[PDB]
């Protein structure tokens, strides 16, 4: 009970840790119950929709008995007003409203997606002998594209620009992630293998999906140059709109380590006098208890990118000789991670002044010990020990029975 | 299955009658209203033949005396694979729907096509799975053994198949069910191994199973329609599916109907407080109920003699006339003072509370002279001034702290009205001063 | 010590170099 | 030092283990039948066993019904799901009242899930695209393969990887010597950041240097997560999550509030329901509080009637300080606190009582000590004098220019004068509406 | 921008001791209403409770949204002030809670600490490595200054800056590492033998000396409703300004609370409340007062600024009438501000400041007869009659409005009473409220 | 109110330069570009940045196409093929422009009347991108 004060003392992610914030994933996949390893997208919803055979069969594919593709074609072909080979008066009529260099193009349109017809449009030549002109704001829109800064007319068409600029919006963290992240239901037709291909090219659509990608380069590189496909006849990619930030990319939040920091106290004001003695331009020991907090300081520094080294005894003997020696003679070595009874006892370390103690109050004979490592002979400044714990915790029991039997070791 | 553990018609599984049609005192969580009750298997009846449609029944009653229970044991006792709409009188009233169009959704998914189909299935303990790969991939060999506990096999797997296993990833002693024409595989879990988790297939491993589907009329409208999929079943914006679809489903039906290929299941479209719909709605209702793909309407109401909405008169049941001339009236009575009596100690049983006699009678003295849902929502509310206490038994004297706790309607109003200063009346005057 | 950089793939990528006295455009 | 706002002195009911309550405890003065009745409704909730239970709180304003059920929402801790409402927040421009209600009604119903997620995760190594044979053949995709090599701390892996988990491989724009965070339930790949073996200070983009992640390469970590009803509702109703086409379009449309049907609640159910006969779910129900409950109109409280009777919902508090009102939308009923019979019929109304002046005084005080302000004897006898003459409120929210006036005359105590010139400075409704009444212009 | 009824206030007039001048920062007496407008103020910038409830009440032309606007200027910068009429509750893409509360949450600024990094100095080398397509771009760029010379790794958005504004090897420039701008200082190297294409007049500038790479720490301040609005979808920076931001869900708002939270136990935010004022507060349902109600009670709340002229008028919604406009629940947990009506003096110092801040000289005649006329009429319309006697003189060639100008003034631009006896004289030219006209004269 | 320096002209060659030292692995790795512009009573020919060839090729600038050079973007704007150029071909799409006017490189000073709310407009909905 008293250690478990100690842990909650030093660092409270010494019971558990944090792990990744991400959305529930609402899905049933494929999930391993134990020289590459292949993984394949198999999400699929947990709600499934099952229709019978004879629905699919008989009213939305088309077969002997029923009229599906015949009035299809009666609706969309035959009976059209933009067909030119019926309607070409009223084909004519539009081509010199819109000029539009193909009559055939009203037909195209209205017979097509509306997110394929945003995804194949290219910007075309049109006439000008038409009454689709050009209204002044879409021509400054389109004169203001490349346009440099310190110009008016870019910089009066950039406001969003200057407020992403000025507001360091790019910067700036992620608060909100979804709470369940789920893929669309999945209908299944059992005994049907139409069913499935329909499914998937619906779900997968390649130039759908191609437009909210993109080509690897080196793939570019090949179908541009050694197989002599044009840049033109590439299929359209790169369409997804680009996100806010970094972090605004994705759902999955990693463990922050700023609020691994700030969660507990010691490493607080630990990291808030190092930054100051970082820029003193000095050197510093910390002395610690459990190999958890070494680990964890460990990989705080590793965020801090301080020149550490860590000492304890499950270290081996042989390169003992060579941390000291190292710490001894470059001065580039910032941080000593010590134990107690590890580094206390006999170590020459007179390139030290600054010794700090996380949460050594164990007792004051092995503790007084611990500077005294440090606080010897060669020194040529001012020795400084910083002893740093949290208020009204178990460290004060621990502290003041570690000055009682300082009191009576020094009566008697 | 769907569990959910305690509701306000939890106990009722059902109508308590007998094979002629009777009703038994106390039967399926059900007593009183023996007229209601046998009317209500004749409703019932109507639904299980099937071989009418189109019919209004109309339950009305003073309020909190069994209108709705008696349609959660008309759906109790109808029994699955047959639909039962349950929607309120103010549920229609969307801003992506018209209340004419909202009305026939509610109409259409009442009534069920039924097909029955054979699929095969694959079911079976994987034994070892051997995939050999190329260094392009391409072309792979593979070697699926499978066992059930009466069989063993070994199958040799095509290009596909091996993709197919690869994704979703099949280990040795994985128990999987493999559709051979769609392709998907589900892992059922692992097989009882040591060294989550289902039994083992029995049997054969090519099974022949026949399933059974019943969809209602709304999700053949929802994919019939061309403008929105089957995502609009779950979405809820299927907006205004035009009627040519519809007329298109009705003909397909009864094309599949004289064929053998579907059946027809009629089901209930039970409307509660129908007081709350306009005279459009109940115009709409008027001649949607001469059409052949007709569920067996049910209304519920405890309005008498209200104002039509939509409307500036009064109409009998908040219902015009027309409405009224084609609907069946089935009437619900107040319960005397062992109909309550019996009502509470089904409701106490039900929530797991252990009454007292003593503080069974006060529960039935305040029930019958208050209201029945006060006494019923006082049991659970003393259960826990029993615990409190630690005591199992609720006593009479929980039930009294209950009640001097918790107020009903005519204390709190008489509360109100000797004190209604304190209160903001009709005009928005207050006074909040204690003084003066 | 001294941690080495990152490794710079540009393969099959179109090259803009703009040096002091002269520009270049390597293209395919 | 904190921010304080007409709340949090208010910690809790204040109960014993008894269930009695005390004069002064959990920052509550009084009202001692009606802090009893909402310890008994938050013992019911923490049985977990109801559906659809609703009480009433009923009182005059400033009494104290929304701090009991403030109370009610800290006394059952953060793991229980509280939904506070406003009566008028029902009446959406996107979708109908009644699906803004069975929204909120299932808002109101959680539940803890143990998941478990297969991870791939290390530092990207080699990224190494196979193409196809025929990129312009219309259907496939451009590329056949992808082979990714990930390396962790003590381990490393190669990875051939399907087209579409390089969709969103490339969307976060993984480069190598990438950290990255592959997550196989969903598809989502997660970007780290830039790995720390290499130089650091050489690059113009702010980018989060993370160390090489520790254990193999493929993992299966358990995560325990806290969903509600409604979250699975919207996640199904508009699918993101997934790497097909729909996923992808439905995060870049405008999200729009859609009526959500009863298949998909009661599917949502079945899973939720299989996922706890697995053991791997806890359903805890919660607390939907709609205060101002007066402004509901009788369609929202008919289809309250009908969804309290459904064997899903949560425990319902409301609150209202209407004495006989008129329903809104109707005409002629007259119903006690603004709600029908119907309704009142399945209430259990808990009658909140008004204050004295001994309690109106220690109320001040403590609202005094909570916003840090020092206050004499003689002022704060002054103040309760005040309050019982004008209302409750009006002497709460004159504590803080009672400080703002002692601190512009150099003093930390508040006393006579201040209460006098804060009196004159600021006037409560009665001496306005009387200001109202003896004038010619319209003021 | 331009002169405008507000412009000649700039502050409220208030001492070290919060007591009001008599003219003082462009606002005259209203001594009481002043003095309490500044016990707001220095509440606000306390800064320790929320959600508190004021309402500016009194008769028409009296200073109530001046008040307003004379606490918006004393507030400063960075402190989020939203000034919303009654009516822009209304819409038809947001309900009014919804509306109401993104009106409450652009009033409370979130100031963010950030840690950026500054490298200015003279580009040595651009390599820009892009693919066919144009889609993925990568590079260096080396950039040094008299002592140093570093090569750095270009991104996306890193190059597409560099693109823009195009710096050719040679030019001295200026990168904010957190925001990502890039500010071309000046060209240093001079090249001779530039291309005659671009209009190259670019200023000269010293290459920088000292450290290439500097850190600093800058402060921004950004709203509650813009972090929802930005976190509610994947481009919510482009609703930002377009406004399409329909009915954000509670999640949202809930999670940004707990965010909020914990930037502010980090040290990496701090809270700054603010203001919100409602000008015209009568023109709001009760659907509005009763969720603000409940929306003052909360932690995230400003404290709000309520303004109404109306006596004892009809609630909207309702059948009934109420004191200012407002029910006795939003009236019991308000803070009653009483606005008083102004006399000879205050009228004619406030002419006397608005005839100084239009730039007109005004005759002491002339500022007696307005006076005068804005005793007999209202303030507003001898305040309006300024300007119009204005160009009245300056069309007869004299830079002095005199006295026959502001009969002139008079006599062509009518009051309200006049108009009221003109139409009551003559009933028959009007179209009345039954729509009976006599077009014909005869 | 704008200052614009302003190419205009038909093209009358488009040679882009190659390198003295190019690099390998590459194909015409581009010095310069050398456009010639010719107009009305004066041609000139010019030395471009390189990569203008990149928006020349994607622009589908030919010989004998009348183009629009401003000076600080770049960005190159066909109009059309010049009316020399109209009678080789009986059957084509594109409109014959008359050959333009003035000097080839020109000073014009523009004034532009825009109201606030076009300003609005124009900044609410973005500039032309590249996204769904
Ligand atoms: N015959 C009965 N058996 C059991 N419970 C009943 C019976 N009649 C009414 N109840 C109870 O009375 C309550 C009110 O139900 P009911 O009167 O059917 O609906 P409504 O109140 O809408 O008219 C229900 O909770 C139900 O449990
Ligand atoms: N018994 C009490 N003890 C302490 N403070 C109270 C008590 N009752 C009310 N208050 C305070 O008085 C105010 C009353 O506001 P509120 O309870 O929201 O309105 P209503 O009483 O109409 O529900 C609250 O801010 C609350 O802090
Ligand atoms: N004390 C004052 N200081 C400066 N200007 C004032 C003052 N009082 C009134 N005004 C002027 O008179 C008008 C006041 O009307 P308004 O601002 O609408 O407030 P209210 O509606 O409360 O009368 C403003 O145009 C303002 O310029």
């Amino acid at each position: 009970a008293v250690m478990q004060f100690r842990k909650v003392c030093n660092h409270p992610d010494l019971f558990e840790r944090a792990d990744v914030d991400s959305p529930f994933s609402f899905t049933t996949f494929g999930k391993t119950t134990s020289k590459f390893t292949d993984l394949i997208y198999s999400s699929r919803n947990p709600i499934k929709y099952s229709l019978p055979r004879l629905i699919y069969e008989d009213l939305i594919l088309p077969n002997y008995n029923n009229d599906v593709d015949i009035a299809n074609k009666l609706k969309n072909v035959k009976f059209n007003i933009f067909n030119p080979s019926t309607n070409y008066e009223l084909c004519l009529f539009l081509s010199k409203l819109t000029g539009e260099p193909s009559l055939n193009e009203f037909f195209r349109v209205s017979t097509t997606p509306l997110l394929k017809r945003v995804i194949e449009r290219t910007n075309g030549p049109k006439n000008t002998d038409s009454l689709s002109f050009k209204t002044i704001t879409q021509e400054l829109l389109e004169v203001t594209r490349n346009a440099p800064s310190e110009g008016v007319m870019a910089s009066l068409l950039n406001v969003e620009k200057h407020a992403y600029e000025r507001e360091y919006l790019n910067c700036i963290q992620r608060g909100y992630h979804p709470n369940v992240s789920a893929p669309p239901v999945t209908i299944e037709v059992l005994g049907s293998s139409h069913v499935t291909n329909s499914i998937n090219n619906e779900l997968f659509d390649p130039l759908i999906s191609q437009a909210l990608s993109d080509i690897p380069a080196i793939t570019q590189y090949n179908m541009h140059v050694k197989k002599g496909i044009p840049v033109e006849d590439f299929p359209k990619t790169g369409l997804f709109p680009e996100p806010l930030n970094k972090n605004f990319s994705s759902n999955i939040s990693m463990p922050s380590m700023d609020r691994f920091i700030t969660e507990s106290a010691k490493l607080r004001k630990l990291d808030e006098l190092l930054v100051k003695l970082k820029s003193e331009g000095h050197r510093v020991l910390i002395y610690f208890q459990m190999t958890k907090m070494m680990d964890l300081m460990e990989e705080y520094l590793t965020y801090r990118q301080y020149n550490h080294i860590r000492l304890d005894g499950s270290s081996k003997l042989e390169d003992r000789r060579d941390l000291v020696h190292d710490w001894q003679t470059n001065p580039e070595i910032f941080v000593f991670l010590l134990s107690t009874r590890a580094g206390g006892l006999g170590i020459n370390l007179t390139a030290a002044d600054t010794v700090i103690f996380y949460d050594s109050d164990w007792n004051p004979t092995i503790d007084s010990q611990a500077m005294d490592r440090a606080h010897r002979l060669g020194q040529t400044r001012q020795v400084t020990v910083y002893r740093l714990l949290v208020r009204g915790t178990i460290e004060e029991r621990m502290r003041d029975r570690a000055k009682q039997k300082e009191q009576v070791q020094q009566v008697v | 299955k769907s569990l959910s553990l305690i509701a306000a018609h939890s106990h009722i599984t059902g109508l308590g009658l007998d094979e002629n049609l009777q009703p038994r005192p106390t039967s399926e969580g059900m007593v009183g209203q023996l007229q209601a009750r046998r009317a209500a298997g004749v409703i019932l009846k109507m639904v299980q033949n099937g071989t009418i449609a189109g019919r209004a029944v109309l339950v009305a009653g003073p309020p909190s005396t069994g209108k709705t229970a008696l349609a959660m044991g008309v759906s109790q006792s109808l029994g699955k694979d047959v639909p039962f709409t349950a929607i309120a009188g103010s549920e229609i009233f969307s801003l992506e729907l018209s209340k004419t169009e909202a009305l026939t959704q509610a109409f259409r998914k009442s009534i069920g096509i039924k097909i029955k189909e054979e699929t095969e299935l694959i079911e079976g303990e994987v034994v070892e799975i051997q995939i050999d790969r190329s260094i392009t991939g391409g072309h792979k060999q593979g070697k699926l053994t499978i066992k059930t506990t009466d069989m063993e096999t070994i199958y040799e797997l095509g290009n596909k198949m091996i993709d197919g296993l690869t994704k979703e990833k099949v280990l040795a002693g994985d128990v999987i069910s493999i559709d051979k024409a769609s392709g998907k595989i589900t892992k059922l879990g692992r097989s009882f191994a040591r060294s989550r988790f289902v039994q083992c297939p029995e049997g054969e491993l090519q099974k022949r199973k026949t399933v059974v589907h019943t969809v209602s009329l709304h999700e053949i409208d929802v994919i019939n329609s061309r403008t929105q999929g089957f995502l609009a079943l779950f979405t809820g914006d299927t907006g205004e599916i035009r009627s040519e679809v519809r007329d298109q489903i009705n003909t397909k039906v009864a094309e599949w109907k004289e064929e053998g290929k579907a059946e027809i299941v009629p089901g209930v479209l039970f409307i509660d407080e129908v007081h709350m719909l306009d005279i459009e709605c109940f115009s709409f209702i008027n001649r949607a109920l001469e059409d052949e793909f007709a569920p067996i309407v049910m209304m519920a109401t405890n309005r008498g003699v209200s104002k039509t909405r939509g409307t500036n008169y009064k109409s009998p049941h908040g219902l015009p006339l027309d409405l009224l001339d084609r609907s069946i009236i089935i009437t619900t009575k107040s319960y005397n003072e062992q109909e309550i009596k019996t009502i509470l100690s089904i409701r106490a049983q039900e929530e797991e509370v252990e009454l007292s006699s003593d503080a069974l009678d006060l529960l039935t003295k305040t029930g019958v002279e208050t209201s029945l849902r006060y006494s019923s929502n006082l049991i659970s509310v003393a259960q826990q001034i029993a615990m409190k206490r630690k005591n199992n038994t609720v006593e009479v004297e929980d039930v009294k702290r209950a009640y001097l706790l918790f107020l009903d309607s005519a204390r709190s109003v008489k509360y109100v009205q000797e004190n209604e200063s304190q209160y903001i009346d009709d005009q928005g005057n207050v006074q909040i001063s204690i003084a003066k | 010590f001294v941690k080495p950089r990152r490794p710079y793939n540009s393969e099959g990528m179109t090259r803009i170099l703009r040096r002091y006295e002269e520009d270049l455009f390597c293209t395919f | 030092v904190t921010r304080t706002a007409a709340h949090t002195h208010i910690k809790g009911l204040g109960l014993d283990e008894s269930g009695v309550a005390k004069r002064v405890e959990g920052g509550f003065v009084g009202q001692i039948e009606a802090r009893e009745a909402c310890g008994v409704i938050v013992d019911l909730i923490k049985a977990k066993k109801m559906s659809g239970r609703a009480i009433l709180l009923a009182g005059g304003p400033s009494t104290g019904k929304t701090a009991l059920a403030l109370a009610i929402s800290q006394e059952l801790g953060p793991k229980v799901p509280f939904c506070p409402l406003v009566g008028s927040e029902l009446y959406s421009v996107e979708v109908k009242k009644t699906e803004t209600l069975m929204e909120n009604f299932r808002r109101a119903i959680g539940l803890r899930i143990k998941e478990t997620k297969e991870v791939y995760e290390g530092e990207v190594t080699e990224l190494t695209p196979e193409d196809a044979e025929n990129p312009l053949g219309g259907y496939g995709k451009t590329i056949s393969h992808v082979i990714v090599g990930l390396k962790s701390a003590k381990g490393t892996k190669t990875l051939r990887l399907d087209p579409t988990i390089y969709e969103s491989i490339q969307r976060e724009k993984v480069s190598i010597g990438d950290v990255i965070y592959i997550e196989a339930n969903t598809g989502a790949v997660k970007r780290v950041g830039r790995s720390d073996a290499y130089a650091t200070e050489f690059d113009l983009e702010t980018e989060e240097y993370v160390p090489l992640p520790k254990g193999e390469v493929h993992k299966k970590k358990e995560i325990v997560q806290d969903v509600t009803l409604h979250d699975l509702d919207v996640a199904n109703a508009r699918p993101q999550g997934g790497q097909d086409v729909i996923s992808m379009m439905g995060q870049l449309l405008k999200p729009k509030k859609t009526e959500i049907t009863e298949k998909l609640r009661q599917e949502v159910n079945k899973v939720v329901a299989k996922y706890i006969d697995q053991g791997v779910a806890e359903l805890i129900p919660g607390v939907l509080f709609i205060d101002e409950v007066n402004m509901l109109d009788i369609e929202i409280f008919t289809y309250l009637n009908k969804a309290l009777e459904s064997n899903i919902a949560p425990v319902v508090v409301l609150a209202s300080n209407r004495g006989m009102t008129t329903v809104r939308g109707t005409e002629d009923v007259i119903s006690p606190h603004g709600v029908p019979p119907d309704l009142i019929d399945r209430l259990l109304i808990v009658r909140t009582l008004p204050y004295d002046k001994d309690e109106i005084r220690t109320i001040i005080e403590r609202r005094a000590t909570v916003e840090r302000l020092q206050v004499e004897s003689s002022a704060l006898d002054l103040l309760a004098t005040m309050g019982t003459e004008t209302s409750l409120r009006y002497a709460l929210q004159l504590l803080a220019p009672c400080g703002i006036l002692a601190q512009t005359s150099n003093r930390k105590e508040i006393v006579v004068n201040d209460v006098n010139e804060a009196k004159l400075l600021f006037l409560d409704a009665k001496r306005s509406t009387k200001i109202l009444e003896t004038s010619a212009n319209y003021l």
